[PDB]
């Protein structure tokens, strides 16, 4: 499931703003 | 609305052109707990001793701001937040700087981040998501009318108050701009395609970001996700999104018009402006005046327990607030 794929991803914690 | 906004602009412009400066000092506050931390700096719960009022105090290390090339952006944040006033925004109550740091003092929202509740609960019902969305639509209408673009909508930046209403905070990338702008900024999942494609862009990126937020609130995950930002960007520009089967017809239709790569068709960006959104069928049950007036019953209210209670926030390592004996970056932040 999409939910299962999200939860297994490295991006369920707080997301940082992009740098450059 | 037009009338309200006219007067709001007059109020804003006086403060925009003559910013408040040096309106408190660190020694007037008792630090209590770190509520968040990262490249944005730190935000702490503090108590103002003379009144016993609690506030959220954002602390930026001037040297760190300089290394990150965020001088002008930080000057934007402070100048904007001291000039605005809106129910679903955290305006500055005070600001000041010392040898080492910049400080911005704002209303404390004790209910925690939307991010925390969304992740724990998993997803929000459509009525729950709509209640929050309505507040963001009104806030953007306000901000945009003042020529401000927000540029970092996400659950991590939306604080829930004691009444269960929200406050948009962290204006580190907010900017007053009448034309187009070009800075590559934001959070990967929420970036409009035109930002990724390095085009000049405008306030329409906030309305795309709203599409992502509503999707995430209702689905429990964002419309474009992957393990690394590059693969997220591939999905965003591709021109395709899938909706969960539980999304209502009206929700899907709203999101197809917000998450619209074509700027001539993206809701918020058309001739009729924000009313394409306010008058969409998904918002049919929304009493916009009652939302603004905070007369609507929140579908979720946080656990009370206390005035400076912090149980709705995560625990972060507590670092010193060090103040050098030497003034750092004085010229860079002279106007702060
Ligand atoms: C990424 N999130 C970091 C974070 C967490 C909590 C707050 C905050 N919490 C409570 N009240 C506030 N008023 C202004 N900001 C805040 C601000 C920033």
């Amino acid at each position: 499931t999409t939910y299962a794929d999200f939860i297994a991803s490295g991006r369920t914690g707080r997301r940082n703003a992009i740098h450059d | 609305v037009k009338e309200f906004l006219a007067k709001a602009k007059e109020d804003f412009l006086k403060k925009w052109e003559n910013p408040a400066q040096n309106t408190a000092h660190l020694d007037q506050f008792e630090r209590i707990k770190t509520l968040g931390t990262g490249s944005f700096g730190r935000v702490m719960l503090v108590k103002h001793m003379e009144t016993g009022n609690h506030y959220a105090m954002k602390i930026l290390d001037k040297q760190k701001v300089v290394k990150l090339k965020q001088i002008e952006h930080t000057l934007n944040e402070k100048r904007i937040l001291q000039a605005v006033n809106f129910p679903f925004l955290t305006k500055l109550e005070f600001s000041f700087k010392d040898n080492s740091n910049l400080y911005m003092v704002m209303e404390y929202a004790p209910g925690g981040e939307m991010f925390s509740h969304l992740r724990r609960i998993g997803r929000f019902s459509e009525p729950h998501a709509r209640f929050y969305a309505a507040q963001i639509v009104l806030t953007f209408e306000y901000l945009h009318s003042l020529d401000l673009i927000y540029r970092d909508l996400k659950p991590e930046n939306l604080m829930i108050d004691q009444q269960g209403y929200i406050k948009v905070t962290d204006f580190g990338f907010a900017k007053r701009v009448k034309g187009r702008t070009w800075t590559l900024c934001g959070t990967p999942e929420y970036l409009a395609p035109e930002i990724i494609l390095s085009k000049g862009y405008n306030k329409a990126v906030d309305w795309w970001a709203l599409g992502v937020l509503i999707y995430e609130m209702a689905a429990g995950y964002p419309p474009f996700f992957a393990d690394q930002p590059i693969q997220i960007y591939e999905k965003i520009v591709s021109g395709k999104v899938r909706f969960p089967s539980h999304f209502s017809s009206d929700l899907k239709d709203l999101l197809r018009n917000l998450l619209q790569v074509d700027l001539t068709k993206r809701f918020g960006n058309l001739k009729n402006g924000v009313n394409d959104i306010k008058n969409h069928k998904w918002f049919a049950t929304t009493d916009w005046i009652a939302i603004y007036q905070r007369k609507v019953e929140a579908p979720f209210i946080p656990k009370f327990k206390g005035p400076g209670d912090t149980s709705n926030f995560d625990d972060y390592e507590e670092e010193e607030i060090r103040v050098s004996i030497n003034e750092k970056c004085g010229k860079e932040f002279s106007e702060f």
